[PDB]
């Protein structure tokens, strides 16, 4: 007993989407449902590494303040919508991609100059809509490697970086029991993620990050 | 599942839903029939309410 | 003890008669959480007497409402006491303050 | 005079203290009152009624 | 009463706040912004909504 | 004897048997209501806050 | 990817009971994440060592009294519950105690051993108050973790204990409060390296140099289920 605390097994992957899953553990010792649920939360939401769009250069603009015509939604929205694009960068710190399109209709991330060195993991992401017989737009999009979520605090247009792929993570603890006690915790972790990584593996990455800290103490 | 309103959409008198749910649950518990809905080892209480969801019960049966 | 009170505890706990109160002044001769016994001083003794006031404390006993009522000493052997000092706490008291 | 006593202790005279939640160690927003109330168990305890 | 206290507190606007005035693509990154402590809950913002 | 099986049986008996809770006095119909029970270690009846 | 990993660079046993320990450096957030995880683990899950039964020569139940002693037997049990000791490689041990003659009775009176070590000799068990008075008793100690109330314990023993034993509630967990704090420190000519300080109050049976590693171990193995998924 004295050093053989109860260990969970995954009760389910409980998967409802490729984007979101409800990985549940049972039993955990009393109170550990927070001690791990939140600990992995704080890892997952803020200290997972990854790659994201970081800066934009649409043709001839000094500030997204300038609502250049030919596009339906103004540049403040194109700027955030380009933050919406999930991307994978292989082996590099920062990479610039180019995008252009022409003709009346939408623009999509599928229209980017796909290097193959970089994967746009969701091509069908609409970027904007075009609004004249002569409508075409061309831009450089910078993608960068980094960690967590970094706000707009630091012709280029700066934007917040979504390096962590976790769109949301949440967790609960709840009653679970065995044949003789009910003071034990279940843990439900729910998370939703941008498609760069599947969640039942993102958590295995995160559990590793946390485990690596302990490696200098564990006997 | 618990709220029976979708069964009341089908038995438009709410009293008849108790008389019909009881009758059908008795055909299961007592009359020895088994459900046309997939049972999940629910009580006949719930199975009979889940038999209204399949849209295949009224007091003709 | 309540940390914030009104100074009425020093009276309710004594006048309610449930703390055992020193009938005459003297010095504690013996204590054992069942008995407390006081060598009364000759300035308050009656002349033919042995001169020794025992107090057999009531220990665990049912109250009329089934809560227990064990009195406990507050004195130490050889300690002096003066008439009307609390010798033993009641239920819900300590050092003679009310303490619910 | 309460403030004066709390100043004689080394305590915060606002009476309030910032607290953290032991489920995460996050801080609570704005301080909260902390101090030594007196509380009585009443004779209506539950196993005598269940 | 406590539920409505919480919802009142959650939905006020405080004219000074941490992270005030930025523009977000949805509630989920609103929550990431709150939970990481980057924006205060009653801070003013613009969001895309659906 | 309260043997180790009985709870796994109980948590099958009860598994969805509504139980009726009412205070007294009970002025109006909303004063008796039914709830599905879930088991508890203590001795109090855990009621739902809004109700 | 730039993660600096911690080492437990320093410790200060400020008292025979209280100590500080520091883990350094840490990245963003990890000062908080470990800072709270280890506090919560240290409070729940450090194993320790408690009194668990007491047999006193002439007593029959908790509520009695012994001639010539200053405490009801019950307040002796409330005193021994707080007594704390190390035991060396044992799941349990029995301590004999004997005293006679007027005055205090203190843990220093227990029949000492090499394999038991007491954190505070002056912790007091009762007073004797008569010239011929005595107590002799056999305090049984057990190892364990968390808290186990005697009411559930005897319901877990399932044989009927003899008349004239007393039972005490078990409170093994040896740490009474834990605090954590995070701050920046000089390393590599750079900022936002957290020196985590954890500082702790204990019953005195354990030293942080074990405790923080044991807590980290518990965490590290509980966490296996989330990488083994």
């Amino acid at each position: 007993s004295v050093t053989e605390f109860l260990k969970p097994r995954l009760v389910d992957i409980e998967q409802v989407s490729s984007t979101h899953a409800k990985v549940t553990l049972e039993p955990l010792e009393r109170g550990f449902g927070h001690t791990l649920g939140n600990a992995l939360r704080r890892i997952l939401l803020s200290s997972m590494p990854g790659c994201a769009v970081t800066e934009v250069e649409i043709d001839g603009v000094l500030h997204e303040y300038s609502t250049k015509e030919g596009v339906q939604e103004d540049i403040l929205e194109i700027l955030l919508n380009l933050k919406g694009l999930a991307v994978r960068v292989q082996g590099k710190d920062e990479v610039i991609l180019t995008l252009n399109k022409s003709g009346i209709g939408p623009v999509t991330a599928a229209d980017i100059t796909h290097d193959g060195d970089v994967e746009i993991v969701k091509p069908q992401h609409v970027i904007c809509h075009l609004t004249d017989e002569n409508a075409s737009i061309s831009m450089r999009i910078k993608v960068q490697r980094g960690r967590g979520y970094v706000p707009a605090s630091t012709g280029r247009l700066l934007v917040d970086a979504c390096y962590s792929p976790v769109e949301r993570i949440a967790y609960n603890v709840e009653a679970a029991r065995v044949e003789q006690r009910t003071d034990l915790d279940k843990l439900v972790i729910e998370m939703e993620t941008n498609g760069t990584i599947d969640p039942e593996e993102a958590i295995r990455r995160a559990a590793t990050i946390l485990a690596e800290q302990l490696e200098a103490f564990v006997d | 599942r618990v709220t029976v309103q979708d069964a009341v959409e089908k038995i438009g008198n709410r009293f008849d839903l108790v008389l019909v749910a009881a009758r059908r649950a008795r055909q299961m518990q007592v009359g020895g029939k088994d459900p046309l809905v997939p049972e999940e080892n629910d009580k006949t209480t719930v199975i009979a309410l889940r038999e209204i969801e399949e849209g295949l019960i009224n007091n003709q049966i | 003890k309540p940390l914030v009170g009104t100074g009425m505890e020093r009276a309710v706990a004594v006048d309610s008669g449930v703390t055992a109160v020193a009938k005459r002044g003297g010095v504690v001769q013996y204590v054992d959480a069942s008995r407390i016994v006081i060598k009364v001083n000759e300035d308050e003794m009656y002349p033919g007497e042995a001169g020794i006031d025992i107090y057999n404390l009531t220990k665990y006993t049912r109250s009329n409402q089934n809560t227990c009522i064990n009195q406990m000493p507050c004195v130490s052997l050889g300690e002096p006491v003066e008439r009307g000092d609390v010798l033993a706490d009641g239920p819900s008291t300590d050092l003679g303050e009310l303490a619910l | 005079e309460i403030k004066e006593l709390l100043k004689l202790g080394d305590l915060p005279t606002s009476g309030q203290i910032r607290l953290y939640d032991g489920r995460t160690g996050e801080q609570f927003e704005r301080p909260v009152t902390v101090g030594y109330m007196y509380m009585l168990k009443l004779n209506h305890l539950v196993d005598d009624k269940m | 009463q406590d539920v409505v206290l919480g919802l009142y507190y959650m939905t006020r606007d405080c004219v000074n706040a941490k992270g005030e005035g930025m523009v977000l693509t949805g509630p989920k990154e609103a929550e990431r912004l709150y939970r990481s402590g980057l924006a205060s809950l009653h801070a003013r913002v613009k969001v895309r909504i659906t | 004897r309260e043997e180790a099986v009985v709870w796994d049986i109980l948590d099958e008996v009860i598994r969805e048997h509504p139980v009726l809770l009412n205070r007294a006095p009970t002025l109006h119909r909303l004063g008796i209501q039914a709830f599905e029970p879930v088991l508890i270690e203590g001795k109090a009846i855990q009621l739902h806050p809004l109700v």
